[PDB]
């Protein structure tokens, strides 16, 4: 019994629930996000269930103002919840104080909604990992939200079942580069760790959507790579693993 | 949502009412407190504790001041002391000072916070 | 750490700063005492790996002030000061120290001069009980002879 | 106590506990030419220290594949992939004193 | 307790039989075992002899 | 051994990817036992079979045995229990005994949660009377040698019940998953019956296999 | 029934076991505090310890700007460090507001206090898991050091500690006060109290610090400020020149 | 009763001055040094058997051996406590019941 | 239950005495021994075992 | 002693019997390692033979302190780490004398047989001393009260 729910406590610092929570956002798809020097870059494994569908029409990247990049894994519909809670908070904070809310800020909002989903006995605390950043005046920022509502800075973060194979590689990619990297080069790194992090979900297939906010390429707007800039990742990537 | 408005105090089987016996065997669990009563005055003493001697015990009160002629101490939980304390003089001013202008009698103080008790022995939550 | 930026530099200096040592070398010769400072310096390392190599420059270099007989009481102090300065890794400095008593036996130097540094160096490891200890009770009954 | 006086607790292999675990392992097999470990070790956990003498014996497979001799570090990191996959089967769960 | 359930009938049984109290029987010691029950027994057995 | 018949790789009906690991977890250890020792590893110790019952768990691994030849101890895992300990427990004893003579040999335990209960907390049962097998099973698939040639096939209905003792490689190392069938794998199948009987020849196996 | 500690309702000892399994959940990210009065000064020393190089390692942090004189450093869970960041903040804006000075230290002790009792009381509330240290630089009642812990007990301290090794600190801190025979240290300057502060962590802990694993915070008179990786350089090289 | 009669009772609660006889017979056998007090043992846990004083003491003094030394420092005494602990949330020094 | 337990630490106390005769002051001290027993296992329920 | 089977005369002294069942213990310890079994983990090895190896040495060490000589070790943990192995590495390279016991194979059907063992087996344990007795993944008797 003390092992089922949030509002429970139990004599081994456990809060059994929200552990659980975690183990929804591991059957989730691989999700990275690359900070670079000039912004972030986020990219999102999205699986093709079926040919019967139809391509680049599902967005799993949802922009929060104009600025701030979002990108999730997880339950897809319980995320969705969190994207629109964090879409109301940034519209009153722009109305109050007249200017694009930071990301040191968008990070207590958000922060702050997800903690209080554990604390009353008629919730459940939602089982989503956040990814989100892009470039405020005071310079790009970084944040990845765990379902236990915790969170830090970082250089790189990653979350989803390819969690595993992302991770040693973005080790590899500050000791590539321990004085960074430009976000135009980056767009060629995200698509190839994504390509690495689908040999542990190779039973389909896949599409990568890749999404950038840098200063020096989008003027700080959260915008998407597309057209021929987007296919010369797709290839570049597809080359070094076969 | 919340739906905790039903009573969480309920009779026992065999009477009596469980949650009230429990709290009793908590104020035996505490420090001790003990007062008398004079012709002339009346004395409360207590002992002070803490977690560490390294703690003060100076900004740590277990005598308090309701009115400047009424003082409480307490034996059992520090935390719902505190809390009680600062009810007891709300009501104080409240209902007393404002509507008669000066401090209550002892036995008027002492109903008051009787029913403070009642609603946390009565309710949900 | 957080950056790798420190590792790539550190070990870098190190190889660099052999090739440069010929040119402290004889910079000593008009004056010691600046070149001392420069591989001070250069023994301030964030980075473990290359603590060792760092270490090996001054101990060329000190032969020079040990032979020396004003000289080798500053080199004393500055002993010393070496296990202070941070720790620096507690391989890299226990080997020096030996190295240095090593080199004392055959600079060959007065009965006096011999006793009094060896007085100093067996008081900083007082205050240590790692590696020290071994080469502590060697200098210990070489001292006993002494007197 | 006093029956059992002292209660010593080995804990699974840890971040760089497994790394001096592989180092052991791989001189027992033919190799290339493999100390490229580290990386891809530390994060791949949910190893004990018989699993990664099983990423050997599975990399020997990744190897029969390819018609290899070998452990080489293509081989050792699909190796690291599949071993994972099978242990979290089931879980294991333990907590002590 | 124990002083009074061994050492007492060991130095003189009839110490119990003159008063007019009959002697208490078997001594049953209960408790964790680590509580020195055991080492009880073995420190007034040395000394009783 | 009675010798069991071979039903090959002919009278199975799809479970491709089945065949190929069970050949490679327990057969090639075997017969390139020379290049399992050149390589330098050692022989994965065992290998679970697992997955949704009416996928011929029981009916691959006696085929496939039977074809390679290998030899096929038959053990049921609920014959270990016994309400006899030291005389049930027993069994075990004398089946690793058994075991190293015959070597190599493939020791096939037909269920393998009678004897391979998750639990290892009992509270007043008799089920501390049931785990005394499941111990002395990990005693000796344990090394002191005379067992780097003894193996284990299991099959299991489900694979949730298990020990955490199984869990961990140097047990069953191999884990396999019989998958619920495929379009292509239920066309097989189908025909591999109808073999037996006698149809007309106006069948089309693509058809029943869609539907 | 089999309900009786789900809820924060005493048990047949008179007790409630509920709030106990809050302060076995205040020893989780392991961090170990101390805190110590100079004469004109408070000085707080914490651990910093990141699990990665892929942290960015000033955001990690546990010593939070409330009040621009109450510092405050967290022992146990960061999701409920935040929502305990944020509640003080809100009271320190609401004492302002309404009284016309700055929020006293001694009087964020008791209000946060008086919260946690509520937490307790609620019979759906779960208690915060954090011992919060207050720290400040009074001028009614001087430097102070305030304890709150989750079941809103408090009392004042001379110095203490927090953390699961923290009974090594107390150790240390009672064999020194003991030599002093006096409740602060007689020194009138914040630099070498930092400089002590190390000294005994070093001793207690076992293990010298670096400048990337510490983390200090420090209260003056009238100002609140935390110290860079830079200045606690600088702090350590004059430890060993003593 | 006629079989046994007596039932003697062994608690491991004690009482405060019985905690510092049973370290202070553990500690007539065993060197220490000055540095080292029984006095600091109190204030702890307040519930302790008589088997885990002789094994605390035990365990220090193989604690004593890999310092490398004769005599039981209290850097060792109280590292012996922390291990094989068995806390409480009912003993002093970890109570707000007062 | 509690009476005969008072006359038997009465001739425990008289044991201890040695003294043949059971005094009326054995009888002071028994009274309260068995009293303060009684009440030892209900201040929080505790058996008469562990 | 022997007796006679007719005359029912000791004839002469015999040595003591010892179980066939405790002649395997004493004869698997295969599986053998050096003194490092799995690395990294070597703080846990060092921290072992503080018990077992250093009062086998020189009880004379334990005399200056004036403990108890070290005894008695609980190894418990996760799966597959080890604790097996380190076990036959302690037996290994000491080299002291050692059985064993499977958890389970000293368990019999007739009952005070599997007392006879076991109180056998510490009999054995004081004429080839020093002596080590692994028991290897108990569980079995591990039972509580029940
Ligand atoms: N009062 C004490 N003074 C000194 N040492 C003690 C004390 N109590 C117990 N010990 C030690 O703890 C150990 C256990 O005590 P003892 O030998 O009496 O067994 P026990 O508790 O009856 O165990 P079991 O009956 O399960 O075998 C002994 O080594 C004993 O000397
Ligand atoms: N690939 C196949 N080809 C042809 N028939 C098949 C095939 N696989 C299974 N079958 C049929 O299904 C039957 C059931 O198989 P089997 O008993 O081996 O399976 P299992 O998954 O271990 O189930 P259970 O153990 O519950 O009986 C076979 O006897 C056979 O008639
Ligand atoms: N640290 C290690 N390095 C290399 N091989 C190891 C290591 N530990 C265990 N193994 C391997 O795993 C095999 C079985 O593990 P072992 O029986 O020693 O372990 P255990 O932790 O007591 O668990 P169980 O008792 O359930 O087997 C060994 O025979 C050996 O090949
Ligand atoms: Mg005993
Ligand atoms: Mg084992």
């Amino acid at each position: 019994g003390y092992d089922l729910s949030n509002s429970v406590f139990s004599p081994d610092g456990r809060n059994f629930q929200v552990e659980y929570a975690v183990k929804a956002v591991e059957n989730g798809t691989t999700s990275i996000g690359i900070k670079c020097n000039d912004g972030v870059v986020f990219a999102v494994e999205k699986l093709i269930t079926s040919k019967l569908l139809v391509p680049q029409k599902n967005v799993k990247i949802q922009v929060v103002d104009r600025h701030i990049g979002c990108v999730y894994s997880g339950l897809i519909p319980d995320g969705r919840h969190l994207v629109n809670r964090g879409r109301e908070e940034a519209a009153s904070f722009k109305k109050l104080y007249k200017t694009p809310i930071p990301i040191p800020a968008f990070a207590d909002r958000l922060g702050q909604y997800v903690q209080a989903h554990t604390l009353y006995n008629s919730v459940r605390p939602f089982g989503v990992s956040t990814i989100f950043g892009g470039v405020d005046k005071n310079g790009a920022h970084l944040y990845m939200l765990e379902p236990s509502g915790s969170y830090w800075g970082y250089k790189g973060a990653a979350t989803g079942k390819g969690r595993q194979s992302a991770k040693a590689e973005l080790e590899k990619l500050v000791d590539h580069h321990p004085e960074g990297l430009s976000a135009r080069e980056a767009v060629k790194q995200a698509a190839k760790i994504i390509y690495l992090a689908h040999e542990d979900n190779k039973e389909k297939d896949f599409e990568l959507e890749i999404s950038w906010c840098s200063l020096s390429e989008t003027n700080g707007l959260h915008k998407f790579v597309k057209g021929d800039l987007l296919q010369e990742a797709i290839d570049f990537a597809q080359k070094e693993i076969n | 949502t919340d739906r905790y408005s039903f009573s969480l105090t309920t009779f026992s089987p065999s009477g009596k009412l469980g949650q009230i016996d429990y709290a009793l065997t908590a104020v035996k669990q505490g420090v001790t407190s003990l007062g008398i009563k004079a012709t002339n005055g009346v004395v409360i003493a207590t002992e002070k504790k803490s977690s560490s001697p390294l703690a003060m015990s100076e900004t740590l009160s277990k005598v308090s001041l309701l009115t400047p002629d009424i003082g409480a101490v307490y034996s059992g939980m520090g935390p719902d002391y505190r809390v009680l304390v600062d009810k007891s003089r709300k009501v104080a001013h409240t209902s007393y000072k404002r509507i008669y202008g000066e401090y209550p009698p002892t036995k008027l103080l002492v109903s008051e916070v009787a029913k403070i008790m009642q609603e946390a022995t009565q309710s949900g939550g | 750490m957080s950056r790798d930026a420190p590792i790539k530099a550190d070990k870098d200096y190190s190889q660099i700063l052999k090739e440069e040592f010929p040119k402290i070398d004889s910079l000593a010769q008009n004056d010691c005492n600046s070149a001392l400072d420069q591989l001070l310096v250069l023994e301030k390392k964030t980075r473990q790996a290359s603590d060792l190599a760092s270490s090996k420059e001054v101990l060329a270099k000190i032969v020079d002030l040990l032979a020396s007989r004003n000289k080798w009481d500053d080199l004393n102090e500055q002993l010393t000061l070496l296990s202070k300065k941070h720790g620096q890794l507690k391989l890299s400095i226990q080997y020096m120290i030996q190295k240095v008593m090593e080199y004392l036996k055959s600079s060959k130097s007065l009965d006096l001069n011999t006793r009094i540094s060896v007085i100093e160096t067996i008081r900083v490891v007082t205050e240590n009980k790692i590696f020290v200890e071994v080469e502590r009770a060697r200098v210990t009954k070489d001292l006993v002879e002494i007197k | 106590p006093g029956r059992l006086d002292r209660k010593v607790e080995i804990p699974l292999p840890n971040e760089a506990g497994r790394l001096e675990i592989f180092k052991i392992h791989t001189a027992k097999v033919k190799k290339t030419g493999e100390f490229d470990f580290e990386a891809a070790v530390k994060m791949s956990d949910g190893f004990n220290g018989a699993d990664i003498r099983n990423c050997a014996t599975e990399a020997g497979f990744f190897a029969i594949r390819d018609d290899r001799d070998h452990i080489n570090p293509d081989d050792l990191m699909k190796a690291v992939r599949k071993v994972a996959e099978v242990k979290k089967l089931e879980g294991t769960i333990e907590y002590q004193k | 307790e124990i002083r009074e359930a061994v050492e007492l009938p060991l130095v003189q049984a009839d110490l119990y039989e003159q008063i007019g109290i009959d002697p208490p029987r078997g001594v049953l010691l209960y408790g964790p075992p680590g509580t020195g029950k055991t080492m009880l027994v073995k420190a007034v057995a040395n000394s009783t002899k | 051994v009675d010798e069991k018949p071979t039903e090959t790789y002919s009278d199975v009906g799809g479970l491709d990817k089945q065949i190929e690991e069970l050949v490679e977890a327990i057969v090639l250890p075997m017969k390139r036992a020379d290049k399992f020792k050149d390589m330098g590893i050692r022989a994965p110790k065992g290998a679970l079979m697992y997955g949704p019952p009416g996928t011929g768990k029981t009916l691959l691994a006696r085929a496939c045995a039977a074809q390679t030849n290998a030899t096929f101890l038959k053990l049921a895992a609920p014959q270990l229990v016994q309400m006899y300990i030291g005389e049930g427990a027993k069994l075990v004893r004398d089946a690793f005994a058994l075991a190293k003579e015959k070597a190599p040999t493939i020791i096939f335990i037909d269920e393998l949660d009678a004897i391979g209960t998750k639990r290892f907390d009992s509270e007043k049962s008799g089920d501390r009377e049931v785990q005394r097998t499941m111990l002395e099973l990990l005693n000796q698939l344990d090394g002191f040698s005379s067992d780097d040639r003894v193996k284990v096939l299991a099959a299991t209905n489900r694979v949730d019940v298990l020990d955490p003792a199984l869990l961990r490689s140097g047990r069953l190392d191999r884990k396999i998953e019989f998958p619920l069938p495929s379009e292509d794998s239920r066309a097989q199948i189908l025909q591999i019956h109808s073999r037996k009987m006698t149809t007309d020849d106006d069948i089309n196996w693509q058809e029943l296999a869609r539907s | 029934a089999g309900y009786d500690r789900h809820i924060t309702i005493f048990s047949p000892e008179g007790r409630l076991y509920q709030v106990e399994y809050a302060f076995k959940a205040t020893n989780q990210t392991n961090i170990n505090s101390l805190a110590v009065r100079g004469k004109d000064c408070t000085v707080v020393i914490s651990q910093k310890k990141v699990p990665d190089k892929l942290l960015d390692p000033t955001t990690v942090s546990y010593i939070f700007c409330i009040s621009r004189t109450i510092g405050m450093v967290v022992n146990g869970p960061i999701p409920d460090a935040r929502n305990a960041a944020l509640r003080a903040k809100a009271e320190a804006a609401e004492f302002r507001y309404k009284y016309g000075y700055d929020m006293p230290c001694d009087v964020l002790a008791k209000r946060m206090a008086n919260l946690s009792q509520i937490y307790t009381q609620r019979a759906y509330m779960r208690p915060l898991g954090v011992i919060l240290t207050f720290v400040s630089v009074d001028e009614e009642l001087g430097p102070s050091i305030y304890k709150t812990d989750p079941a809103g007990y408090y009392v004042g301290y001379k110095a203490t500690a927090t953390g699961p090794k923290q009974q090594e600190i107390t150790t240390n801190l009672e064999n020194h006060f003991k030599k002093s025979k006096i409740d602060h240290i007689n020194e009138e300057s914040w630099e070498k109290v930092v400089e002590f502060a190390i000294t005994h962590m070093i001793d207690a802990l076992g293990t010298e610090f670096s400048k990337n694993d510490l983390e200090v915070g420090v209260a003056t008179k009238d100002k609140f400020f935390t110290l860079s990786a830079e200045n606690i350089e600088e702090r350590l090289v004059a430890i060993a020149e003593q | 009763p006629g079989r046994l009669d007596r039932k003697i009772e062994f608690p491991s609660l004690r009482d405060r001055r019985e905690r510092r006889l049973i370290f202070g017979t553990i500690a007539s056998k065993m060197s220490l040094a000055p540095e080292a007090d029984l006095d600091s043992l109190i204030i702890r846990n307040d519930s302790l058997s008589g088997a885990v004083i002789a094994a605390i003491m035990q365990e220090a003094g193989l604690r004593a051996v890999r310092k490398n030394r004769y005599v039981i420092l209290q850097s060792d005494l109280e590292e012996a406590y922390a291990t094989q602990v068995k806390t409480d949330n009912t003993v002093d020094k970890f109570d707000f019941y007062k | 239950a509690d009476v005969k337990g008072v006359c038997t630490e009465a001739g425990m106390y008289a044991l201890r005495e040695r003294r043949i005769h059971v005094t009326q002051e054995d009888f002071e001290l028994a009274v309260g021994k068995v009293m303060n027993k009684n009440q030892e296992t209900a201040i929080s329920v505790a058996k008469l075992f562990k | 002693v022997t007796l006679d089977i007719t005359t029912l005369t000791i004839m002469r002294i015999l040595p003591r019997e010892t179980d066939p069942l405790v002649y395997n213990m004493t004869s698997f310890e295969q599986g053998e390692i050096t003194f490092d079994g799995i690395g990294g983990l070597t703080e846990q090895i060092r921290e072992l033979r503080e018990v077992i190896e250093l009062p086998l040495k020189n009880p004379e060490i334990f005399q200056r302190v004036g403990i108890k000589p070290p005894k008695g070790v609980l190894l418990y943990g996760p799966p597959g780490t080890g604790k097996t192995l380190l076990a036959k590495a302690v037996a290994a390279t000491i080299g002291a004398n050692f059985i064993f016991s499977p958890a389970s194979g000293i368990v019999d059907k007739y009952i005070g047989e599997s007392a006879r063992i076991i109180r056998e087996m510490f009999a054995y344990a004081k004429e080839h001393e020093p002596c080590i007795i692994f028991m290897d993944e108990v569980d079995a008797i591990g039972g509580r009260r029940f």
